[PDB]
């Protein structure tokens, strides 16, 4: 079962960054993308960007461009190769990114496209 | 005229099974690439072997046209002749058929052991 | 980019009954994915290419539509069914209709 | 005669759509090559000297080559057929060992940083008995500094095994064609306006496919084949920012490519069997590895691609070009093989521009590696040996993998960026013209017709 | 805390291993059954 795990809530200075975790285990971590997406009060949800574990190329929201870096870092036990970690920072935050932050991965069905997600991290809340 | 393999697709069924033998021509003869080769090599006569083994418990071994004694279920096209020979083409026609084709299948293979059991009676007899 | 446009803002239902929620996109063509997120848990997708049900949905959940119009529609509500839905193409999110009861 | 009869028809033109596996064809040519080189062009079948695709009139098939297997097949092929070749080449199990490195003999100023390291390292005999110091040249990227000595590693040790290619082999990519089985037809949409997707009118069935050699590279692909008019856009889901954009060019743009140093190379006998083929000293003067492309083409080449974008997004907008976003270096950057060696060129030279609504050439640097990790691995590596000599290869871009910005807001400013990861987009690339189909000859249908008693 | 009776079957086991570098070593535990190991021969 695919699993994803975040790291827990934080409060942020306005100015700062942060540096969410995403914990991605029971499939191949490598062979799908992660996205991430913040539901803000009163506002709903925003795409925040997706990043493929291969080569770790990445796509950033126009509007968040210069915000955000995504990363990954691929699981280094031998007995156990094949989960990950994906990360997401967001700097410059001000009282208007605090939200409810969410990493995500599609479906694996032949029909499931790229946006619909089927597995959602727990969440981890920011208050700046 | 010669046109090729499959090449009246977007012909007429009618002008379509003129060319049989050319579909049927072009059917059999024509380590990693080496194992890719042998499943591939039984692969074509598995599925060749299976028409063949239809034609025959039937009594089509002809083969290419074969009429039998099973008579046109109208529910299953009931279209007129004209309109599916001088009108529409295999691929069309396929479809329409497709529903019941086994089921049609089913009705010849009864028809054709019961051709054999009766023809011993005649040179049984004479 | 596109815009997708939800209503009603609040559906009020019994359990039992069935609910119909709409989602207006402002470009025609795209499919449309549906999700659910009941009071504090976490988002769950129920549709994906406008009609197919995810993983565990029940039959009771219905997407449809084409063009710019789709539908949620929820048969026989369960007390469960009461939750805020969501419609999204691509990145893009309507901002959810809440169904009460 | 209202009374109809079904009468079975056998040769009848219709096919179902499939999956099979398909086989291997190469020519004459590639045996030709001989040096015990070139991969599975042993055990490929051959091709035909009169090869004939007929034509199909009056027929319209719906392609779709995002959703199709022989390209996903044949990825596979190439990397099965690659991880084959690499069990008897030998393994560098003890070439992972704390290696004691300086910088190569150069007087450059202090801003260019050193690229070639001078490794000394205590290295095994042919006999279990002794050892060996002996020394060798590894780029920056095949180390990691390991910790007053500078001694640093090889960047596989914590990651993966290692096992050197053997020099008897070749990189050539060399055209492949994938033939049918029999009772099975390859459908080729001859339309030459066709984005991939869809009824195609203009189709014709053929055995094999067509020469495709497996170019493996990101960012712009090379030495394919081109387009026959416009330079076609094609991606499966445009709207989708997700989605990568495969542009296909109508026009080639040459672009020369070169390792200047005239490098040398020296054999350590791991023994007894093995042996490790280090990189001896450098023969002339230190520069730097790079790529030139026709700026006035490229620029012709970029306009073209422009003229089409707006088909997508509007007359009045502009689409400016920009450099990755970040990642790997294997898709941060143009990745190929040249003369045998791996290279990394910087394209930021290329993917920097602007387009509004209405004789030098391109220098761009590049990297080598030696020890690498291609096709996503995991737990094995390759160290693909010194090639000796001076390299350069030329060859056409005959494609690009682009990729746009989600940002959105519905601007006219929407911009664009070189993308790779997947390596089946290149075979994605080459393989839209085809299609496999399972034939099924046994047509039924009433004629006024009743068999004999 | 076991009762003399009761023998050991878990035994905790120090070891010089291999390390990701042919150059080095590394001292390092692990515990194995009674049933996986034997006395070999006041170590
Ligand atoms: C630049 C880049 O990134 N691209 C590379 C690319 O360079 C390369 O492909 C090459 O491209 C270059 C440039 O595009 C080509 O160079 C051009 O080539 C022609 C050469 O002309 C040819 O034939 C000439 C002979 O002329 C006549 O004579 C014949 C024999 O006597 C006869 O049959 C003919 O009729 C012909 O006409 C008349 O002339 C003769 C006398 O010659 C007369 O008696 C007759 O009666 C006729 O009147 C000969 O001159 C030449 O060698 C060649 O064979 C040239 O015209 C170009 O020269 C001009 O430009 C040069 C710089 O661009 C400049 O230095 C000169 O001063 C000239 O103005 C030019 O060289 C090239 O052929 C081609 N190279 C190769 C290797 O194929 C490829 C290769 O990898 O990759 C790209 O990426
Ligand atoms: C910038 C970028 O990212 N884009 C690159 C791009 O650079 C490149 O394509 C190039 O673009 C540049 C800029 O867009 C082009 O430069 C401009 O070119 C013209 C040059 O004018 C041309 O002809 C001029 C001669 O003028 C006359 O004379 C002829 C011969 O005598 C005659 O037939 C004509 O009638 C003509 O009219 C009159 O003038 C003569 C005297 O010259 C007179 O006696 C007659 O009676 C007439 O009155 C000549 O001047 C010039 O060399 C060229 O041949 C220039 O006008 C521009 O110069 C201006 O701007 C410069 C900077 O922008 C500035 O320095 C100057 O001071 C000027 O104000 C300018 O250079 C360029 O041609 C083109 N380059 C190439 C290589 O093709 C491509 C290439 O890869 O890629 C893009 O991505």
């Amino acid at each position: 079962q695919v699993q994803l795990v975040q790291s827990g809530a934080v409060i942020k200075t306005p100015g700062s960054s942060v540096k969410i975790s995403c914990r991605a285990s029971g499939y191949n971590f490598r062979d799908y993308s992660i996205h991430w997406v913040r539901l803000i009060p009163d506002k709903g949800f925003e795409w925040i960007g997706w990043i493929k574990p291969l080569w770790g190329a990445v796509s950033y929201a126009r509007q968040l461009q210069g915000r955000v870096s995504m990363t990954r870092q691929l699981s280094q036990d031998p007995d156990d190769p094949d989960w990950g970690v994906a990360y997401m920072e967001f700097s410059g935050l001000t009282p208007a990114d605090t939200a409810e932050y969410f990493c995500v991965r599609r479906g694996s069905c032949d029909y499931c496209g790229d946006f619909p997600w089927q597995y959602w991290c727990q969440g981890t809340v920011v208050v700046v | 005229v010669f046109l090729g393999f499959l090449g009246a697709a977007g012909s007429t069924m009618g002008a379509a099974s003129m060319t049989l033998t050319v579909q049927a021509r072009n059917l059999l003869s024509g380590t990693v690439w080496g194992i890719k080769q042998l499943q591939a090599r039984v692969l074509a006569v598995e599925r060749y072997l299976r028409d063949q083994q239809l034609l025959g418990i039937w009594g089509c071994s002809g083969k290419l046209i074969c009429c039998t004694n099973v008579p046109w279920n109208s529910s299953w096209s009931n279209r007129n002749l004209s309109e599916i020979w001088d009108n529409m083409t295999w691929l069309q026609w396929d479809k329409e058929i497709s529903n019941y084709t086994q089921i049609i299948y089913g009705l010849l293979e009864e028809s054709q052991n019961q051709q054999e059991k009766n023809e011993q009676d005649l040179l049984a007899l004479d | 980019e596109i815009v997708l446009t939800q209503s009603p803002g609040i559906l009020s239902l019994s359990p039992g009954e069935t609910a119909t929620l709409f989602c207006k996109a402002s470009q025609g063509g795209n499919a449309m994915t549906w999700y659910q997120k009941r009071r504090g848990q976490v988002p769950r997708l129920l549709i994906y290419d406008t009609s197919r049900r995810a993983s565990g949905v029940p039959d009771r959940f219905v997407g449809s539509g084409s063009g710019t119009d789709f539908f949620l529609t929820i048969n026989k509500l369960d007390r469960e069914d009461f939750a805020v839905y969501y419609c999204q193409q691509f990145e893009f999110f309507g901002l959810g209709s809440e169904l009460e009861v | 005669a209202e009374n109809l009869w079904v009468t079975v028809y056998y040769g009848v033109p219709v096919w179902k759509d499939a999956e099979t596996t398909l086989f291997c064809a190469s020519d004459a040519k590639a045996y030709e090559t001989e040096k015990h080189n070139v991969w599975a062009t042993h055990a490929c079948v051959p091709t035909d000297p009169n090869p004939q695709e007929i034509h199909l009139e009056n027929v319209t098939e719906e392609f779709n080559m995002w959703k199709n297997n022989m390209v996903e097949q044949m990825h596979t092929d190439i990397i099965s057929l690659w991880d084959q070749s690499l069990k008897p080449c030998v393994k560098l199990t003890p070439l992972c060992v704390t290696l004691q490195c300086t910088n190569v003999t150069n007087n450059i100023t202090d801003d260019m940083r050193g690229e070639l390291k001078n490794c000394s390292f205590n290295m095994t005999t042919e006999l279990r008995d002794k050892k060996q110091k002996v020394y060798s040249l590894f780029y920056r990227l095949d180390v990691v500094q390991i910790n007053s000595n500078k001694e640093y590693r090889l960047i596989n040790c914590n990651t993966s095994a290692c096992t050197q290619a053997c020099p008897k082999v070749s990189f050539e990519p060399i055209p492949i064609h994938y033939c049918a089985p029999a009772g099975f037809a390859i459908l080729k949409c001859k339309d030459k306006k066709f984005n991939g997707t869809g009824p195609c009118p203009s189709v014709s069935t053929v055995q094999c496919t067509h020469g495709i050699k497996p170019v493996v590279s990101t960012q712009l692909l090379l030495n394919g084949s081109l387009a026959e008019e416009e330079v076609m856009i094609r991606s499966e889901n445009i709207t989708n920012n997700a989605k990568n954009i495969l542009v296909q060019f109508n026009t080639p743009v040459q672009i020369n490519c070169t390792r200047p140093n005239n490098n040398t190379r020296k054999s350590i006998r791991i023994g007894p069997g093995q042996a490790f083929y280090a990189t001896g000293d450098i023969i002339g003067d230190i520069r730097q590895a790079h790529c030139n492309v026709s700026k006035a083409t490229w620029n012709e080449t970029l306009g073209k691609v422009v003229k089409q974008l707006r088909k997508h997004f509007g007359n009045n907008t502009i689409i400016r070009f920009a450099n990755s976003s970040g990642g790997d270096l294997e898709v941060t950057t143009h990745s190929f093989n040249c003369g045998g060696e791996f290279f990394y060129c910087n394209t930021s030279g290329l993917f920097n521009s602007t387009w509004i609504s209405n004789n030098d050439s391109i220098t761009l640097p590049c990297r080598i590696k030696q020890i690498i990790n291609m096709w996503q691995r995991i737990g094995q590596c390759m160290y693909a040996p010194p090639i000796q000599g001076v390299i350069r290869c030329v060859s056409n871009i005959t494609g690009l993998i682009l990729t746009r910005d989600g940002g959105s807001t519905n601007s006219t400013t929407e911009t664009f960026r070189p993308g790779g990861g997947d390596m089946r987009d290149n075979w994605r690339s080459e393989l839209y013209k085809y299609k496999v189909v399972k034939i099924e000859p046994l047509g039924v249908a009433p004629t006024r017709c009743k068999r004999r008693v």
